[PDB]
């Protein structure tokens, strides 16, 4: 028997510790929403003939009037913004930012702070073992859409065991040509293209005849509670700068292509449900990184 | 003097401009786009004015 | 006025020479500014509108 | 604009005297002269429309570097105001006037060579209107005089039954045979006829209506000079004068 | 021996030269704004149950009244960003738009034409080269998430030598199963699933062991810079529509699956700095054709 | 024989014919004067807590306000010294800068544009060939240094000769061990370590002794007609940003180690007395090319 | 395969982490701004007969009024700058010199700590690795300009690797005779004597005529973000100047020439970027010690 399993699902290195308080939410949620303000504000004064706009959105931001000759960084607001975010995604990571700063900057705008009122949809797809027989290869690759190559080279049909976790919500398969597949002791349906499966059924059991090589296609989606003002595009956008700026840059850690591929990977590990609740909060943080810094470049 | 009057006056003569305008079809505003003038004010009637 | 001059001296003189003049004087304003267009419409009601 | 708004004789040759060689030329590097291109006219069809490109147009083309594209970039300024790109002139050719170009011999370059049928094919004369080979035939019988190849312009005028009909009448050195043409020579204008903000299916087309709506605007902007309201501001000279005269002629 | 590489890199087509210019680049800039009002007056009329909001915004993009019958298409500033956005695309282009109408059209708005104000994350991976021994098989699939399926049939383990590149920031690498790499010259580390390589250090070398297939999944990361108004999906939309519409159908060009692909492409050339600047401008000239051609449709099914 | 022969004194490629008028040298001369008072208005603002000495600088050099959310550029005048540079280096660089507009530009200041006014000493040194016997070798390295190897592996005296060209005014020899050097049919003088030269004076004839190889070092200085406000220092660094800006990119030219090289290899040319009046103007505008860049970064 | 590299790359030692704060690269600013008043003062009262504007220009530098019978050494300032040159240089210098003073010291003056607003160019040619084939000897001198000599002494031609780094910008190579250079896998272009590369193009490979030696000249150009009060010649005297008063003398450190080396090492290290910058305060620092020390000989 061969194990195979999602590259992006082994070793979630842990996540930090600091910061994950009601005062450091707001610190976060306010980021959020005066980053926010200052991208539209640099539209309208980009649109009109006044930087009148621009220089009260950045005098929020970084406490200070914006001058000329001085590089537009964002005062003491981006300092403290980058170094939580360096912090949230390793346990290794120094808690730089004292909370003395982070209660003042917490109490620039009014919002409530709360991480879990609403809800987001997660498209990485968690194939944690496929189980092949010994004459059987078996290959997994992708995140996004897992693509699953089975061959079997024995004389007889072999079964191949599937396991998608116990998170997921539904996964549905698709195959290049119609195949067989059913729960745990039971009989075994007509061949057919799509397969609609609840993760937490049970482990799913799929019939390979000999030759023609099946391909089976896994789309799968999971559902973690976040704040309201998320957006996925804004936070994936956020987790690629912040990587490209060496934010993540520390020793014995983990890296992933996508936020979807990250906070997947810590849901499924060992005490997840903590774990995704600072990676929620790492990604307001992203969403809010990605807009001050693409309005204020460095 | 004369910023602080316009500051304070300039929604009234927008809002007349207003009323001006929605008094004319548009057949008659076509044409009056043909003509062509320019007013000459005295000096002390511009002053006086703002 | 400002500058002590008469109009036979200034005359044949371009925008940007009299600017030039006004500006080493201490004069700012001189320049003219445009004006903002307010976007206008009139109701149908028995007519189509405009 | 301001070239092809000139109505009379008078009013061309005086703009060719003030402007200078430098606004013949482009500086932008435009596109190769003859070539089948399909455009884009969403207005009229969803297909692409076939057109070939001109030297006549308001955009830049490439222009040869010799004498010929020199004096070729000069009339497809005077009859569709924009020219061409000739690449490194010098500084002392940029600064003369058009006229001077055409009507002097301080200037170093050679037109002696120059053959007239040639050129009307390379500017296409079976495109151009009534009004452009008008300009066409000015440019080209100032250069004659210049040259004194003046038999050379009335056998081509010879070859050309239609262009010989439309050939402006004037002596290029005497300013009373100006004076007294009535020719009109105004591609663009206030028109009497509705005009609209519709597209043009050719580019020459479409490029003139540009001009001649952009025209419009100018005419109503406070660039626009008017004479009836406005006759005492204006500098002595540049006021209209009955005795203003040409240098020289 | 062989060498493999990917097919959305092959042969950059060259790029316009043209409308490239401070004027030209406040056209673009003006079009842009004013198309997205087209669209936002066209959901307000909706809603007011009254077409007053389109009719004076339709005004300040196409300078007229629109009569009944005619059909809605956007005037001057439509036929002159249409035609603008061929020129970009290669230097075949006629590139036939006056001067005096890119001056008219870019002072309806005070905008700037400024097209490094900020930046924009492309994820296209730039596989250059793969080289690859004798005995051994390498396939390069996708442009987004390239998929690099390799068969060591040889009888011992082989080298395979990765040129991602230069322009690219990050590359991260995942295996279906746990595999070596490491850079020229350098000892091979523990076999793991998930690399981050810095595409600037040197071609990396994977071992590749008899056996069954390894495919390794590969991610790229690029920042390019982009004006503030650069919105990477009306850019995609633009480009799709400018591509069934028949704008881009010149010939010797290459045809792109998506602007991602492009941009990075271009980059990935000779004098490539400068080709991209074209690009950029392109790219809101297409996030301009999208806004408007949705708020006025003309091909029916 | 034998010949050895300085590298970068090897064909000098055309130099620009453009911009040289007295219109266009008056506007290379504005734009040196108006960028210099930017990298000092530059330095007032920073110390006096105020932006107005900038902006009244940034008005004057780019004709419109600073403006926030823009990348100031410099305007219009930075646009033509860029493309003003461009045309200088190479006889085949386009030339597209208006006239109007360089006079435009040069009316912002009241200027001469003498080139001839002052001067400034060069220190590259043309070795311009070596003829050397057959059985012995010398190679030539450097262009401030100019250290030059011989070895005999020969019976006989060498008997070498040098060729400073006629324009340098003096070079200094110096050499590891003392030997003697003679004007051609010059009675040998006793060996010392150094000698001062003339190089009008003709063809320097030295002898190498079998034993020992002998490196001799050569440094000379040249005089060149130069406007009064012409930095050495602001010219070598406004050299090396052109060339990694891209400025000199155009086909068929050749690249120089540094400004010195480039104005002594383009005198020793044949028609060089035009040459290097193209090439101080060349420099001028360097100059002011290195304070604004320097001043506003792109 | 032999491997020949710079002296200057190898071993660059780690820089402090310490003073690295907005409050303390604005003292090291506030420390420029207010050496340049005290040795300008002090030029201007031996040119006049008072000594006045050096009275005052002491006052704010060292808080105290000069007496003719006691020594001036600078007071406060002195001791604060010289300690926080000792720890940029390197991570085991001890950083004694209090936060409360440094905040104090920078509130005498109102400037900018800001670091990137302009950029400064350095000419140290970094040839990280020369990979040379067997029966082929390669020698590397020199740091501003790189002599780089190579004899082949077998009958076939051989091919050299040249690596420069990737993180300059243009190298310019010339050769004593003419050579033929190219990238990997690109064909052999014609004997020139110079070349022009980037860097980040890649490996270069040049061959060798076997029958006489030849030696590329190498100079290179890397541009780095310096602050805008930033001047190479006061900085490169500051770095001689730290050097023979025993400021960097720490157990297991490296020495080098200049300043110019210095940057360009660390710059070449893993950690160039994070590096760099606490480099350049340092720059700054040594500028403010040059110009005090010459006003104040003690």
């Amino acid at each position: 028997a061969n194990r195979a399993t999602s590259a992006f699902l082994d070793n979630p290195h842990p996540v930090g510790v600091n910061y994950v308080d009601e005062g450091s939410r707001q610190f976060v949620a306010v980021a959020e929403l005066l980053a926010s303000k200052l991208i539209d504000s640099s539209r309208e004064s980009d649109e009109s003939n006044s930087d009148v706009p621009f220089v009260q959105a950045y005098s929020k931001f970084a406490d200070d009037n914006p001058r000329h000759l001085r590089v537009k960084t964002g005062g003491k607001m981006a300092n403290a913004l980058t170094n939580v975010i360096r912090s949230y995604y390793s346990i290794n990571a120094p808690a730089i930012v004292p909370q003395v700063e982070i209660d003042r900057l917490a109490s620039k705008a009014t919002v409530s702070g709360d991480m879990y009122n609403s809800y987001a949809i997660f498209n990485s797809v968690p194939i944690v073992e496929v189980l092949s027989p010994a004459r059987t290869t078996v290959s997994i690759v992708g995140s996004d859409r897992a693509d699953v190559t089975m061959l079997n080279t024995g004389a007889g049909a072999a079964n191949i065991t599937f396991n998608f976790g116990q998170i997921a919500e539904t996964v549905i398969l698709k195959g290049s040509v119609p195949f067989q597949l059913a729960r745990l002791n039971q009989p075994m349906p007509a061949a057919r293209f799509t397969y609609k499966l609840r993760p937490l059924d049970g482990p799913f059991i799929v019939v390979l005849p000999v030759g023609n090589p099946l391909v089976i296609s896994a789309t799968a989606a999971t559902r973690i509670q976040v704040p309201l003002a998320f957006n996925k595009a804004l936070v994936e956008s956020g987790f690629q700068t912040a990587m490209n700026d060496g934010l993540f840059d520390i020793q014995n850690v983990n890296y992933y292509s996508s936020f979807d591929e990250f906070i997947i990977s810590q849901y499924h590990a060992q005490d997840g449900i903590n774990r995704v609740s600072t990676c929620v909060i790492l990604g307001l943080a992203l969403q809010a990184y990605d807009q001050m810094r693409r309005a204020l470049p460095v | 003097a004369c910023r602080d009057k316009t500051s304070a006056n300039w929604r009234g003569y927008s809002v007349l401009v207003s009323r001006y305008r929605s008094l004319i079809p548009n057949e008659l505003f076509e044409s009056l786009r043909n003509i062509s003038g320019e007013y000459n004010i005295n000096p002390q009637d511009e002053h006086s004015f703002f | 006025f400002l500058t002590n001059t008469t109009y036979d001296i200034v005359n044949n003189d371009t925008i940007d020479v009299l600017k030039m003049k006004l500006r080493n004087q201490g004069w700012p304003f001189v320049e003219r500014y445009n004006a903002v267009e307010i976007d206008m419409s009139v109701e149908p009601l028995r007519s189509p509108g405009q | 604009m301001d070239v092809l708004s000139k109505g009379s004789l008078k009013e061309l040759l005086a703009h060719l005297e003030k402007t200078p060689l430098e606004e013949a030329i482009s500086y932008r590097i435009g596109t190769v002269p003859y070539q089948n291109v399909l455009i884009s006219r969403n207005e009229y069809y969803n297909q692409l429309y076939p057109d070939t490109t001109s030297l006549i147009d308001g955009v830049s083309r490439e222009g040869q570097r010799n004498v010929n594209g020199l004096i070729m970039s000069i009339i497809s300024y005077v009859v569709s105001g924009s020219g061409h790109y000739i690449p490194n002139i010098g500084f002392m050719l940029l600064r003369r006037s058009i006229l001077d170009i055409l009507t002097k011999h301080d200037t170093g370059l050679v037109t002696n060579n120059l053959n007239y049928g040639i050129i009307a094919r390379n500017l296409t004369v079976s495109k151009m209107n009534c009004e452009q080979r008008k300009r066409m035939l000015i440019c080209f019988k100032l250069l004659a005089y210049k040259d004194g190849n003046q038999n050379d312009y009335e056998i081509y005028l010879n070859q050309n039954i239609p262009l010989k009909q439309i050939a402006p009448n004037f002596i290029p050195g005497d300013m009373r045979t100006v004076i007294h043409n009535q020719d009109q020579l105004a591609i663009v204008g206030i028109p009497a006829y509705r005009l609209t903000q519709s597209t043009e299916l050719s580019i020459r087309d479409d490029n003139a209506k540009s001009y001649k709506l952009g025209y419009v605007d100018w005419y109503n902007s406070n660039s626009f000079l008017r004479e009836r309201s406005e006759f005492n501001l204006i500098r002595l000279k540049d006021r209209d004068t009955k005795y203003g005269k040409l240098n020289g002629w």
